[PDB]
DNA sequence: GAATTCGGAAAAATTTTTCCGAATT
DNA sequence: GAATTCGGAAAAATTTTTCCGAATT
């Protein structure tokens, strides 16, 4: 019949990218419940989505009761945190241990909302984690969710290296990224006045400051006033594709913000993979 | 709760077990009947590399089963694994809501799970644990087969620290009341 | 007959509230030489003004030709440190010694750009410092510049209690201060979504962090989600009218830009005092 | 602080001079540049300059010569050493000659090493100039900033002064003040 | 009256850097 | 085959809290 809002799940939710990409595409949305335990995470997206977000704390708590009242969804969308799971990290616990283990929550519940046979309705989902990821977890993964992923890297549509592995059933996730014509992609489009990028595109961000510097013997991406510097955060947040002061929320500081920013989505990316949507539900 | 079968209409179990094989167990309680060398038990020990195509094509099943490696056994495993991969390949095995028919699953932990995994169990299998012991050893027990006492768990815990086919075939005998009784 | 850009000498100039306000006002302005020494003062008004201020450094460095070549100045405007001066600082070390003699920068600066007799031209100034400040002190600035000052305190056309002296000869200095439509008067009014202010008008606010807690017994002023909490920088900035995010400047946490805002001007009794002069300079 | 072309003897008028802090009454006469038979004197002295208006400087008539110095170094100053500086400033601006009659006009401040280094640019940064070192031989000495057209390392007054502080010395200014001859009426 | 305040030197917390590190690309 | 990376325990800075404190409203 008739278009109507969309209904979310979305668990780990970090700084609610998921809720920003829809808004941002003019998808109406109803209902959007995040599973999200980081303290100022979960200030950000209260503050900047003016509450429309419905926390629900650690995604260990919810139950089969839960999704059935909380639903019915119509998108479920998460990415596991991916500190014992990359190869930054030799203390790696891989899969099963640590938080790698917080994948088969998303597993479990993403087939609790998956409606049943009988039901032909739209169900979409998805699922992101990092490449830097051993073989074997890579397999494991496509094996609960019954499926081979997409490698998307930001880099297409912005200006940092970032390669994601994206699971799922989205319309047209194998397609061409082609970038659109408000896309930063150079560093200097980011970058605030009176202040020159040395390099074009930035190595993959993370949530320490080390990753700022760049290469091998850690450079410094920026020149101003004739000295050398690091990124501000207005522009980390104008590389990984968000509203500047975004992350202005708080009290934080530069490492707390790029924290948050650090192990987030890149908007572009996520919007190319949403963007299939606008044709299921409400439009504004 | 599903309804008792009348002896008449009983049929052959069809069992699908996995890490461990409980064929030659089942048999003493007649739920296999000697003959059957291609029984109606199936057995894989890994699984990480099965699609749910192969769980289709062996099925179907009326009875899903797994457990952990023996207590002692140091596995080349995370004691997680067989928890997870034993929820997957029930998913896969499960009768369509369609077609409600009787169908039971067991999986059984040898202590070799601790209490963050314990909870994960729990929580995946939709229930607590039984704990059957022995009087030295003990096992868990996740089911939702109809069952027929107190121990606290430092005796256990203090068992494991010091470092099984018994316990896990009594449970197996409410079954009896679904499937044909060989023997 | 017709009015050009203003032209300006700003010393001890902060974050630029000056040039601010002037743009706030619709003011033309044709040139602001700021003269300020702290960094990240610097980047606040160089990033939020695009480069239009020219900045000159340590204002005992400006000489007589200076002045004569960067000139002439239509408006003088200064507040130095009253960190010697105030009743905070029992250390103070009064109005000569210390930083209290950066003082007579100005009174030595406003003369070099005074017009001489016969020149018929306008010519404004003004001077802020607090009130909490020894009376020998208040009695020598008026000794100095020739007049006495103006109290106008902040409470008026903000959420804070802000009680500073103005001297000057800008047109109406001394008439009634009557708030404005847009001003923020109570501090739920300054605060983010989903946060509660205890009390209407908050105590001044220093560059100390114990400034924003309440009182003699130091409560918090916020609660927020049931717990009680401190101002975040964003409120900070719209308790003294500030544009949000003024400060998210080169990568400054909360403790950088409570600095930066507690020692400057509150931006509304700043417009109330230039108001008047629209109606001598260039208009937008 | 202005260059100025000299007067015929016959022109020089008696000069009117203000002294602030310390008085050159009594010394200024002994080179001839006041007579003891003036009921005004034409110096006007005062010591508490801090409620003194322009006009209070405009009533006094006008001036000639600004004279200001820093008290003696045995004394125990009441008064921050930059305050003599700042105050000199401030009244020396009240009494120039506006821009429409330029006429001759001189200023004198010196210093009896009341003034720190730090003090001694804010000297030269309000007073337009370096000073100059005046020595005593057989220990003193002062350092004058004025615009009148009138060797030691520092740390022989370094250590000079820091033995010294266990009266003023006029006999180094004095000669500073001669040139003027060739301004003002010369009294026998 | 006692409440207030464009701060600061120590002291106790949080914080931002040295090396770290290896499988996957 | 040399470079890359949704990280972390120690270690060295940096920072954010205790008392501090008094003349002026
Ligand atoms: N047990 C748990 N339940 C819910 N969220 C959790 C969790 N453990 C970790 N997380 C959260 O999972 C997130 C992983 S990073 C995911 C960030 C997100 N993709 C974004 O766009 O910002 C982190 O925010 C972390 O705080
Ligand atoms: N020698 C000097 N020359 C120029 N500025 C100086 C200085 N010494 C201190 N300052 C600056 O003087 C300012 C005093 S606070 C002035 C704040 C300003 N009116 C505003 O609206 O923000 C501070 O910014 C301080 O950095």
């Amino acid at each position: 019949m008739r278009r109507r809002p969309i209904r979310v799940l979305s668990l780990f939710d970090g700084i609610a990218t998921g809720y920003l990409v829809l808004k941002e595409l003019g998808i109406k949305v109803g209902k959007y419940v995040a599973s999200e335990v980081c303290e100022e995470s979960i200030a950000v997206g209260t503050v900047k989505h003016e509450g429309n977000i419905k926390y629900v704390n650690d995604v260990r708590n919810i139950t089969k009761k839960n999704i059935e009242e909380w639903g019915p969804f119509d998108l479920v969308i998460g990415g596991s945190p991916c500190n014992d799971l990359s190869n930054v990290n030799p203390a790696r616990k891989g899969l099963y241990e640590g938080t790698g283990r917080l994948f088969f929550e998303f597993y479990h519940l993403l087939n609790y909302s998956r409606p049943k046979e009988g039901d032909d309705r739209p169900f979409f989902w998805m699922f992101e984690n990092v490449v830097a990821m051993k073989v074997g977890d890579k397999r494991d993964i496509s094996r609960f969710l019954e499926c081979n992923p997409v490698m998307i890297d930001a880099i297409k549509v912005s200006a940092a290296h970032r390669a994601r592995y994206f699971w799922g059933n989205l319309p047209g996730m194998n397609r061409p990224v082609i970038a659109s014509k408000n896309d930063k992609l150079e560093l200097q489009d980011c970058l605030e006045y009176n202040r020159i990028a040395k390099l074009k595109k930035v190595q993959t961000i993370t949530t320490k400051s080390n990753s700022i510097k760049q290469g091998k013997n850690q450079l410094f991406p920026v020149v101003m006033n004739g000295k050398e510097d690091v990124l501000w955060c207005t522009e980390l947040e104008r590389i990984f594709g968000f509203p500047v002061h975004y992350t202005d929320v708080s009290n934080m500081g530069r490492g707390a913000r790029q924290k948050l920013l650090g192990r987030s989505w890149s908007v572009p990316v996520i919007r190319h993979l949403f963007a299939p949507l606008k044709d299921y539900f409400a439009c504004e | 709760m599903f309804e008792t079968v009348p002896v008449w209409r009983r049929q052959p179990v069809r069992v699908l077990s996995l890490f461990e094989d409980i064929k030659k167990e089942l048999t003493s309680l007649g739920f296999l009947e000697s003959g059957s060398d291609p029984g109606q038990l199936k057995h894989v020990v890994d699984v990480t590399d099965t699609v749910r195509k192969d769980v289709e094509e062996w099925g179907p099943f009326d009875l899903v089963y797994g457990a952990t490696p023996p207590l002692g056994h140091t596995c080349d495993r995370p004691p997680s694994w067989y928890l997870f991969q034993f929820h997957r390949l029930l998913q896969y095995a499960r009768p369509k809501p369609g077609s409600p028919r009787p169908f039971f699953w067991m999986f059984v932990d040898n202590l070799v799970l601790n209490k963050e995994d314990l909870d994960v169990a729990s929580r995946f299998l939709e229930m607590e644990p039984v704990t059957i012991p022995d009087v030295q050893n003990a096992v868990r027990v996740w089911s939702n087969i109809p069952a027929i006492a107190l121990v606290s768990e430092e005796e256990l815990s203090l068992l494991a620290q010091n470092k099984p086919t018994k316990l896990v075939k009594n449970c197996f005998l409410p079954l009896r009341e679904y499937f044909k009784y060989f023997s």
